C-alpha cells in the first residue's frame, strides 16, 4: 500500500509469487462497501444558480452560497487514520498492516510523535540379520 | 446451503484357528 | 512491455542526452548507480541483480564527448559496449562521416541494435538524436537511417534535430550539412522534431530572466520537452497517447512531416507562484508569436495540424474550453480543407525538476506540437544562403577529395526545390 | 577523478574501451583493462 | 433466464462499460470480490442475465474485454470493481491501432477476430436462450469503430435471429479530439446501418452541458461524465431483471420503436437529473419528470429536436406510481407538442413501467427518442468528411495497408443515402 | 484380485513411471516409508492391484526397473518416493546404449533381458489372477526403444492370452532432442504394432502447450510434465480398483476401441484442468468438462484431429454424479460434430462412471481416443526416413552390430502399410 | 562408478592439463594436497584407504623441461609418480623423430601404465587425448599410440582435443609437413577431434573478456573450461544425462566424416555481468554467431551437419525450445536436405565454477555446442596450398629420409586429403 503525501491518495501493488496493480492511485472511502450516488451529488463547491444572462464565462458562471444543503457524510483514509496493526476496509476486504519503511517511521515519529514500530509476524535403515558380519 | 482383506499375507496365511468369519 | 530504443548521434545528441537521462533517473527515483534504495520497461531493462540499465546507443567518431560520459558521474549507469567510439572525427565535414570513416563501425553500431531489439518483446519506434550542420550529425545518420529503415520496414522513425539559426551559427559548412541531410529524412524519417539554438536563447532570457545562458541550460530544457512527449507510455492518464497515433494524425502528406516543438509554463521560481498558471493560459502562451521555439513567424503561415499533451492536475473540460477559445481568434489561421486540427492528451503525472536547475515547481504543463506551413521561410533563407556557396565553387574540393561526385549538389537543391513548392500547394484554398 | 582517488577505494579503475591515457599501463599484460588500469594507477 | 452478452472494445467503451459493470453491481449488491450481500431476494431471481455462477457462491460477469493495446486492460483489472472479470476473457493485441481503421479492421485486426470470437462464442452455448448483444464502443477511434464494425459483422453473419444493442459514442463538433475523426465514422457507419437492429448514440458536449445546467458541477471529469451514460445503459432492460406492471423487453422495444429498415438511431435520456443544492425543495412526481423528460436540455447527443420531427418515443418508469397518471401526462405532451409529432402515425408514445426504483431514489425513468433531428449529426460528419476527401489530406495511411480510393466514395454515398430518409419523412 | 504389471525402460520411462508411483500412493495414502495412513477404506479393500503386500505391514509397488546406463537410478532411489522400490527389481548393466537401437537390442541389452525376465516371471507367478502389462519408454532412444520393443516381443511370445497398454512418448519435429531417432523411430513401430493390443501416443509439443496456454505456468519443468501423464496413467484404470456404477477394466477399453488388428493408435487426454489464478471463476460441472476434453488444445499428442475423423472414443468418469447429463452430452457431441466421426459406425463413444475421485479436486474424467489423425504423426517420420536412408547416412553405426541394410526397406514398407489402412478406412 | 581415461601428450597437452586438471579439484572441493576435507568425484579421482585422491590423466613429453615445472611445482602431491613419464630428447619439431626412434624407447611403458589404470577402473567409457598437430611429439607420439591403442581396447570410443595450427601466425616452419603426416593415421583409427584454434582464442580473449594481450594461462583456462563443459553430464545430475555414444552417434554420420566444432558461451569478464542479462535465448544465439566460434572459418560458406547442446545451470526445457525455434527461422543458418533433425539437447544442473583470480565472471547458465560443419574444408584446402609451394622445391626433407620414414608416403597423405576435400564436397551437395 502507498499512500502518496501530495494528494492523500492510496494506491495498492501486488506481490505475486510481481507487481501487476490490484488497485488505483484514488482516495479509499472508509465506512461501509460505499453505494455509488446518484450523479451530482459529490461536487466540492455548492452553488445557488447560475448567471441569468445568458453571455457569461463557464467556469466563472456560478454564485455560491452560505448553507451547504446535501452533504453526503463521505469518510477518507488518511495517514492519522491509518497506522501499525489497524484493519483496514479496503472495498470490501479486511487487510492487517503489519510492517513499514523507515521513511514511514521518521515521518510518524516526526509528526504524530509515535516512537515504537513492532513488526507483527505473518507466517531410517533396516534392521539386522545374524547371517553375516554387520 | 445458501442462507448457511487387510493383508494379502494375511488373508491367504495365518488361518489355523481363525475362519474367514474371525478374520 | 511497449519499448522505445533511443540513438544519440554527434556532439549535439551526446549533450543532450546527458540531460535527458538524468532527468529520467530523476523522474523515476533511479540511482545514478542503478539501483533503488510498472513504467520502467519502455526506457530500462531490470536485470536479476536489480540493476536498471538504459536503452540508448552513445555512439560518435570522435572520443572526447564520449570519455566524459565514461569517465563523469553516470559511468555505472550505461553499458561498456554501448558506448561506441571512433578515432577520427567527421570533422564537420559530410563526405568524411558518411562513406569514408562511417562505414568501419557501422555494422557494429547495427548489431547492437539488433541485440537490443531481440530482448525487447514489443517494439514502438526509434529516436534519433543528431544536429544538421555537422559531419556526423549529418554522415552517421544518413548512413544509419537507410540501413535501419530496410532493416525494420513500419516501426516508426523519430527524430530530433538541432536547426541552424538564420542569424547565428558556429561553422562555416553549415548550408552544405544542412542540404545534404534532407535526402534522408524526405523518405526514410517518418517525424522529425525541429529546434534552433538561437530561439532557446531568447526563451532564456525573457522568462527564465537567465542573462547569459549555456547548453547547460539548453539541454535540461530540451530533455524537458523529449520527456513530455514519452509521459504517455509510463505514466497513466485520462486519454493515453501510444508513438502510432500523434504521428498518424499529424503528417497528412508523405512529404509534410516537419513538426514544431513548443512548452509551457517555462518561468523561474520567483515569478512563477506570484502567477496564476491555470488551463485557460499555459495553452495561449503556446500560441504566443515569441514563445515558439524554432525562429519563425506562424502568423505568416496557416496551421496544418496541432497536438496538445497536457500532464499533471488538467480537468478534461479546461481543454475543451480552451481549444474553443482558440479557434474564434482571428490570427489563429487554420487550413480550409482541415476542419478539425486538434488532438488532446491527458496524463497524471506532473512535472518534475533537476535538483539545482532553474524551472519551478509547477503542477501542471503542456508542450504543443504544432505542423504549420511557416517553416517554408525558414528553409528559403537557408536554400538562399547554399546558392552563394555553389555559384563560386567555394569549400567543394574537401567533398571531392574523399571520393564523392559534384551532381548530389544538384540533386539535393532541386530536391529542396520540390520541398518548398509542396507548402506552396497545400497551403491555397480550394 | 580516479588518478587521485585513494588506492583502498573499489572504484579506482576505468571501463574497458577508455581511450584516455593511463600511466604505466603499456607495460602490463595478460589480463583484462579495467584491473588492468587499477594496477596502473596503484 | 433471457441472456445478454457484453463486448466492450476501445479505449472509451471500456471505460464506459467499467463504469456498467461497477452500477449493476451494487444495484443487484455483489460485492467487488464477487460475492453476494444484499437485503432483498428480488435481486437475486433475475441474476443470471447479466452473471454466471462460480462455485463458493461467486458471481462472474458475462462480458469480453478487447483492445489492441495492453495499456487499458492494465487499468480495467486496477479498477474499484475490476476482481470480477474474467483472466480468460482478457484477449488483446500488441501492436496498437493508432488511430487508423485500417489498422484495427484489416491489417492487425484480421489476427484477433479468430481468438475474440471463440471466447465470444463460448459463453454463447454456456448461456441457454440467447437473447442479444450489448457492445460499447467510440465512433472516432481506430479500435472502437473499426473492431466494433468488424464484431458485428461477424455475430451477425452466424447468429441471424438476435438483437444488437451498439452504444456508440458519436464524435462531437467542438470537443474534437482526433484529425481524423471524419473517416472514423464515415467507414463505420457503413457496417452500422446493415448490421445493427439498434444503435443509441451519445456524444460528449450534451454530456457537458447537462453537467453544467441540470447537475451544475464545478469539475465534471471523466468519472462523472461516465456515470450519465451508465445510468441509462442499465435503464433501457430494467424489464428483463425486475417485475413489473407493463413489461417491455428489448424486442418489444425494437418493435414499437423501428418502423423502417433503416431508422434505428436513437436519443437517450435520464429523468430524475437534479442539481444537489435542490435535493429538498424538487416535488418528485409524474408531471414533474415528465417536464423533465421532454426538456431540450436533457437529451444526451447535440441534436435540437425543435429543428425536427419525433418518429417513435419510449418512457421506461422504475419505482412505484399509478397508470392513470402515467398515460395522462404522456397524452397531454403529445397534444401540446403535437406539430413535432408525426401525423401519419398516431400514438407516437410507449409506456414501460417496474416496480422498482434503483437504489437511492424513490423513482426514476429512462427516455428513448427516435427523432429526425438526428440528421443533423450525420450532415455535420458528411460535410466535414468532403473537405478532407477533396485535397486527399490524411489519405495515403489507409491505401498503404489495403485500403482503395473506391471505398471511401461507397461509405459518403451510404451516408447520404441514411440521411436522406430522415428529410424524406419530415415533410 | 486384477494385477497389472508396471515395465520401466529407459530415462524417459524412469521419470515418468518414478512420478507414476508417486500420484497412486498419494491416491492410496501410502507415506514413502511404506505403511499406510489414510483416512477411509475404500482405498484399502483393492490395494493388491498396483501394491504388493510384505511383512509388517509393509507395502512395495510392483515394478520392474531396467537401463543399461545406471545413471537414471541413482536419481530414482534420491527421489521423494524411492525407499519404496524393490533392489532386486534394480536390474541394470555397465555401459549405456549411446541412442543407438543396435547396441540397445542386439549387442548391450541381448544379455541383460535374461535377468529382466526372470524378475518379469517371478513377479507374474506371484500374482493371484494376472491381468496384463503396462510398459513406458520412450522412443527417440537407445535403451527404450531398444529393450522395450524387446521385452515386448519376448513376453508376448511368452503370455498370450493377455493385454498390452504402452505409453509411449513419440518424438516431435521442432523439439527434436536426437538426430538419429528416425531411424529408432520406424524401426520401433515395426515390433510395436505387431505386438501390442494399445498403444498411447505422448508429445512434449503438447505437453509444453498445454502448460503455457491451460495451466498458466512460467517454467514448466520435467517434475510437471510427468505429472500431466501421470494423471492419465492412474485414471485410465480407476475402475479396476474402485466402485462406480458402470465399470470398465482395460479389456473391455480394447473390446470397444480397437475394431481391426492393426488400428490401435491412440491419444489421451485429461481435463479438469484449470490455473491457479482462475480457479475461483470456473464452475465445475459436467457440461464444462465436456467441452474441454475434446478439443484440439488439450490432446497429449501434436496432431489436429480435426483435418481427420475419429473412430473411436472412450470417456472414464469420476465422482457422484448423474448419468443423463453424460449420456446427453456423449449424444450431443457426436450429432453437433457429425462430419468429426465417421458414418458407417454409430455409438462411437464409451462411457464408464466410478465413485472415487482424486485428492483435492471434485470430479476428474479422462479422455482416451483413436483417430486416423495419426496420419500426421507418421507421414513426418516418414519423410524423415525416406530423405535419410537416401543417402546411407548415420548407418555405419547400425551395420555395424549384425543388422542388414534390408530391415529399413521392412521398416518403412510396414510403416506405409499402416498409413494406407487409415487413409483407406477415412 | 564410470570412469573415463584421459592422455595428455606434448607440451601443449601438457600445458593443457595443467589448467585442465586444477578445474576439477577446485569444483569437486578437492585440496592440491589430495585430500576431501558422493561418487561425483569417481569418474575422474580414485579412492585410496589413507584418503587421497588420484586422478586419472597420463602426462607424456619427450622432454623432461615442462614435467618438472610440475613436479616441483603446486600439484606435486596430486598426480602418480609414475603418471608422469619423463623423456631426455625431444622430437624437436620432426615426425620421424617422435614416431619411429625415440617413441619406441618409451612406449611399453606408456602402454604399461595405461592398461594399469584401464586394471582399476571397473567401467570404462574411452579416451580422451590433448596434443598438438604442429609438434613433433605431439604429433609422432600419438601417432604410434592411436595405433597401439585400437590393437588393445577395440570397442571404445577415442575421441581427441587437438591444436589446430591457424592460417597466418604460427610457431614452426615446417608443420605443414608434421600436420598432414599426423592426420594420415586419424580418419582410420579416430572417431571424433575436436579442434581449437589458437588465434581464434586470442580474438574472443580480445573482444569479450576485454584482455588486450593475453597468454597461454588464459588459453588454456577456457579449453580446460569447454573440457569441463563436455564431461559434466557424467559428474552431475540433471534433466536429461549424456553419454560418451550418445553425442558420438549424433555426429558423425561416416567413417571419413568426424570433423566437429566447439564454442562456449557466455564468455566475459567480472564487470559486464551485472549490466547485461545473461538469458537462455542469447547465450544460445551468441554460439550461432561466427565471430564466438573457436575455429578460423566462415560457416556461412560452410555447410551444417549436426549440432549438439550442452545446457548447464539453471536452464528450462520450454526456453530451449523455443531458443532452438527461433534458431531455426533465421536464414543466415542453412541445414542439409538430408538431415531434417539436427539438434541433440544435453542438460546438466551445475552451474559452472570459477577459480579464484581467473578472467570469467560468476555464471549462472552456461551452453557448449558441438557442431559438425564443412566448412573445415576452407581450412584444409589452404593447409594444402601451403604444402604443395613448399614441397615442390623439395625443402625441409632430408630428416626424414634420414630417420626412417620414405619420401614416397609423401604422396599417399596428399592423395588421402585431396580425396577427403572430395568427400566433403560429396557430403555437402544436395539431389
Ligand atoms: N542544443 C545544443 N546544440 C549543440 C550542442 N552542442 C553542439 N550543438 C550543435 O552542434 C552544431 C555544430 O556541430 P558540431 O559542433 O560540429 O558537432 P557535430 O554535430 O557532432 O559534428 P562534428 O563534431 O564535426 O562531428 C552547432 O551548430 C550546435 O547547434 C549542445 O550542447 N546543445
Ligand atoms: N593452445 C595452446 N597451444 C600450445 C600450448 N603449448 C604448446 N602449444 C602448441 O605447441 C606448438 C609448438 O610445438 P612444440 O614447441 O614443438 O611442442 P610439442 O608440440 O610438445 O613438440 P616437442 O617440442 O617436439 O615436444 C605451438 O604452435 C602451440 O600451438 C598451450 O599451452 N596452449
Ligand atoms: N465519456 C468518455 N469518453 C471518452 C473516454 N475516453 C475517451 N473518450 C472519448 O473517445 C474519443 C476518442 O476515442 P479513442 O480513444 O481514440 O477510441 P479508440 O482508439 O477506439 O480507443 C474522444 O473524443 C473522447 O471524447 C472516457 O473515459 N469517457
Ligand atoms: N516429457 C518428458 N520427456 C522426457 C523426460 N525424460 C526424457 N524425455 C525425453 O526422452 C528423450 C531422450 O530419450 P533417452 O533418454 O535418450 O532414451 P534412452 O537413451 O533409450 O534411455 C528426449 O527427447 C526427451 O524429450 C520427461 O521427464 N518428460
Ligand atoms: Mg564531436
Ligand atoms: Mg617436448
Amino acid at each position: 500500500l502507498h499512500y502518496f503525501l501530495c494528494d492523500d491518495t492510496i494506491e495498492i501493488k501486488e506481490l505475486l509469487p510481481a507487481l501487476k496493480m490490484f488497485l488505483r492511485r484514488s482516495k479509499l472511502p472508509k465506512n461501509c462497501p460505499p453505494r455509488v450516488y446518484q450523479p451530482g451529488q459529490i461536487t466540492d463547491r455548492a452553488v445557488l444558480n447560475s448567471y441569468g444572462d445568458f453571455i457569461k464565462n463557464q467556469a466563472d458562471g456560478y454564485l455560491f452560497d452560505r448553507y451547504k444543503l446535501g452533504k453526503v457524510d463521505q469518510e477518507f483514509y488518511k495517514d492519522s487514520d491509518l497506522s501499525l496493526g489497524v484493519t483496514i476496509n479496503v472495498w470490501g476486504r479486511k487487510v492487517l498492516l503489519y510492517d513499514c519503511d523507515e521513511f514511514t517511521k521518521s515521518y510518524y515519529k516526526s509528526k504524530y510523535g509515535i516512537e515504537n514500530f513492532t513488526s507483527v509476524s505473518c507466517k531410517k535403515f533396516p534392521p539386522y540379520n545374524g547371517f553375516g558380519s554387520e | 446451503e445458501f442462507g448457511q482383506g487387510h493383508t494379502f499375507g494375511h488373508l491367504t496365511h495365518d488361518a489355523l484357528g481363525l475362519s474367514t468369519f474371525q478374520k | 512491455m511497449r519499448e522505445c530504443i533511443s540513438i544519440h548521434v554527434g556532439q549535439a545528441g551526446v549533450q543532450i542526452g546527458n540531460a535527458c537521462w538524468e532527468l529520467y533517473c530523476l523522474e523515476h527515483g533511479i540511482q545514478p548507480d542503478g539501483q533503488m534504495p510498472d513504467s520502467f520497461n519502455t526506457f530500462f531493462s531490470e536485470t536479476g541483480a536489480g540493476k536498471h540499465v538504459p536503452r540508448a546507443v552513445f555512439v560518435d567518431l570522435e572520443p572526447t564527448v564520449i570519455d566524459e560520459v565514461r569517465t563523469g558521474t553516470y559511468r555505472q549507469l550505461f553499458h561498456p559496449e554501448q558506448l561506441i567510439t571512433g578515432k577520427e572525427d567527421a570533422a564537420n565535414n559530410y563526405a568524411r562521416g558518411h562513406y569514408t570513416i562511417g562505414k568501419e563501425i557501422i555494422d557494429l553500431v547495427l548489431d547492437r541494435i539488433r541485440k537490443l531489439a531481440d530482448q525487447c518483446t514489443g517494439l514502438q519506434g526509434f529516436l534519433v538524436f543528431h544536429s544538421f550542420g555537422g559531419g556526423t550529425g549529418s554522415g552517421f545518420t544518413s548512413l544509419l537511417m537507410e540501413r535501419l529503415s530496410v532493416d525494420y520496414g513500419k516501426k516508426s522513425k523519430l527524430e530530433f534535430s538541432i536547426y541552424p539559426a538564420p542569424q547565428v551559427s558556429t561553422a562555416v559548412v553549415e548550408p552544405y550539412n544542412s542540404i545534404l541531410t534532407t535526402h534522408t529524412t524526405l523518405e526514410h524519417s517518418d517525424c522529425a522534431f525541429m529546434v534552433d539554438n538561437e530561439a532557446i536563447y531568447d526563451i532564456c532570457r525573457r522568462n527564465l530572466d537567465i542573462e547569459r545562458p549555456t547548453y547547460t541550460n539548453l539541454n535540461r530544457l530540451i530533455g524537458q520537452i523529449v520527456s513530455s512527449i514519452t509521459a504517455s507510455l509510463r505514466f497513466d492518464g485520462a486519454l493515453n497517447v501510444d508513438l502510432t497515433e500523434f504521428q498518424t494524425n499529424l503528417v497528412p502528406y508523405p512529404r509534410i512531416h516537419f513538426p514544431l516543438a513548443t512548452y509551457a509554463p517555462v518561468i523561474s521560481a520567483e515569478k512563477a507562484y506570484h502567477e496564476q498558471l491555470s488551463v485557460a493560459e499555459i495553452t495561449n502562451a503556446c500560441f504566443e508569436p515569441a514563445n515558439q521555439m524554432v525562429k519563425c513567424d506562424p502568423r505568416h503561415g496557416k496551421y496544418m495540424a496541432c497536438c496538445l499533451l497536457y500532464r499533471g492536475d488538467v480537468v478534461p473540460k479546461d481543454v475543451n474550453a480552451a481549444i474553443a477559445t482558440i479557434k474564434t481568434k482571428r490570427t489563429i489561421q487554420f487550413v480550409d480543407w482541415c476542419p478539425t486540427g486538434f488532438k488532446v492528451g491527458i496524463n497524471y503525472q506532473p512535472p518534475t525538476v533537476v535538483p539545482g536547475g532553474d524551472l519551478a515547481k509547477v503542477q501542471r504543463a503542456v508542450c504543443m506540437l504544432s505542423n504549420t506551413t511557416a517553416i517554408a521561410e525558414a528553409w528559403a533563407r537557408l536554400d538562399h544562403k547554399f546558392d552563394l556557396m555553389y555559384a563560386k565553387r567555394a569549400f567543394v574540393h574537401w567533398y571531392v577529395g574523399e571520393g564523392m561526385e559534384e551532381g548530389e549538389f544538384s540533386e539535393a537543391r532541386e530536391d529542396m526545390a520540390a520541398l518548398e513548392k509542396d507548402y506552396e500547394e497545400v497551403g491555397v484554398d480550394s | 577523478s580516479p588518478y587521485s582517488m585513494d588506492d583502498r577505494d573499489p572504484r579506482k579503475f576505468f571501463m574497458s574501451g577508455f581511450t584516455g591515457y593511463v600511466p604505466c599501463a603499456r607495460f602490463l599484460f595478460g589480463s583484462s583493462f579495467p584491473v588492468l588500469t587499477n594496477q596502473a594507477l596503484q | 433466464m433471457r441472456e445478454i452478452v457484453h463486448l466492450q472494445a476501445g479505449q472509451c467503451g471500456n471505460q464506459i462499460g467499467a463504469k456498467f459493470w461497477e452500477v449493476i453491481s451494487d444495484e443487484h449488491g455483489i460485492d467487488p470480490t464477487g460475492t453476494y450481500h444484499g437485503d432483498s431476494d428480488l435481486q437475486l431471481e433475475r441474476i443470471n442475465v447479466y452473471y454466471n455462477e462460480a462455485t463458493g457462491g461467486k458471481y462472474v460477469p458475462r462480458a469480453v474485454l478487447v483492445d489492441l493495446e495492453p495499456g487499458t486492460m492494465d487499468s480495467v483489472r486496477s479498477g474499484p470493481f475490476g476482481q470480477i472479470f474474467r483472466p480468460d476473457n482478457f484477449v488483446f493485441g500488441q501492436s496498437g491501432a493508432g488511430n487508423n481503421w485500417a489498422k484495427g479492421h484489416y491489417t492487425e485486426g484480421a489476427e484477433l477476430v479468430d481468438s475474440v470470437l471463440d471466447v465470444v462464442r463460448k459463453e454463447a452455448e454456456s448461456c441457454d436462450c440467447l437473447q442479444g448483444f450489448q457492445l460499447t464502443h467510440s465512433l472516432g477511434g481506430g479500435t472502437g469503430s473499426g473492431m466494433g464494425t468488424l464484431l458485428i459483422s461477424k455475430i451477425r453473419e452466424e447468429y441471424p435471429d438476435r438483437i444488437m444493442n451498439t452504444f456508440s459514442v458519436v464524435p462531437s463538433p467542438k470537443v474534437s479530439d482526433t484529425v481524423v475523426e471524419p473517416y472514423n465514422a464515415t467507414l463505420s457507419v457503413h457496417q452500422l446501418v446493415e448490421n445493427t437492429d439498434e444503435t443509441y448514440c451519445i456524444d460528449n458536449e450534451a454530456l457537458y452541458d447537462i453537467c453544467f445546467r441540470t447537475l451544475k458541477l464545478t469539475t465534471p471529469t471523466y468519472g462523472d461524465l461516465n456515470h450519465l451514460v451508465s445510468a441509462t445503459m442499465s435503464g433501457v432492460t430494467t424489464c428483463l431483471r425486475f417485475p413489473g406492471q407493463l413489461n417491455a423487453d428489448l424486442r418489444k422495444l425494437a418493435v414499437n420503436m423501428v418502423p423502417f429498415p433503416r431508422l434505428h438511431f436513437f436519443m437517450p435520456g435520464f429523468a430524475p437529473l437534479t442539481s444537489r443544492g435542490s435535493q429538498q425543495y424538487r416535488a418528485l412526481t409524474v408531471p414533474e419528470l415528465t417536464q423533465q423528460m421532454f426538456d431540450a436540455k436533457n437529451m444526451m447527443a447535440a441534436c435540437d429536436p425543435r429543428h425536427g420531427r419525433y418518429l417513435t418515443v419510449a418512457a421506461v418508469f422504475r419505482g412505484r406510481m399509478s397508470m392513470k397518471e402515467v398515460d395522462e401526462q404522456m397524452l397531454n405532451v403529445q397534444n401540446k407538442n403535437s406539430s413535432y409529432f408525426v401525423e401519419w402515425i398516431p400514438n407516437n408514445v410507449k409506456t414501460a413501467v417496474c416496480d422498482i426504483p434503483p437504489r437511492g431514489l424513490k423513482m426514476s425513468a429512462t427516455f428513448i427518442g427516435n427523432s429526425t433531428a438526428i440528421q443533423e449529426l450525420f450532415k455535420r460528419i458528411s460535410e466535414q468528411f468532403t473537405a478532407m476527401f477533396r485535397r486527399k489530406a490524411f489519405l495515403h495511411w489507409y491505401t498503404g495497408e489495403g485500403m482503395d480510393e473506391m471505398e471511401f466514395t461507397e461509405a459518403e454515398s451510404n451516408m447520404n443515402d441514411l440521411v436522406s430518409e430522415y428529410q424524406q419523412y419530415q415533410d
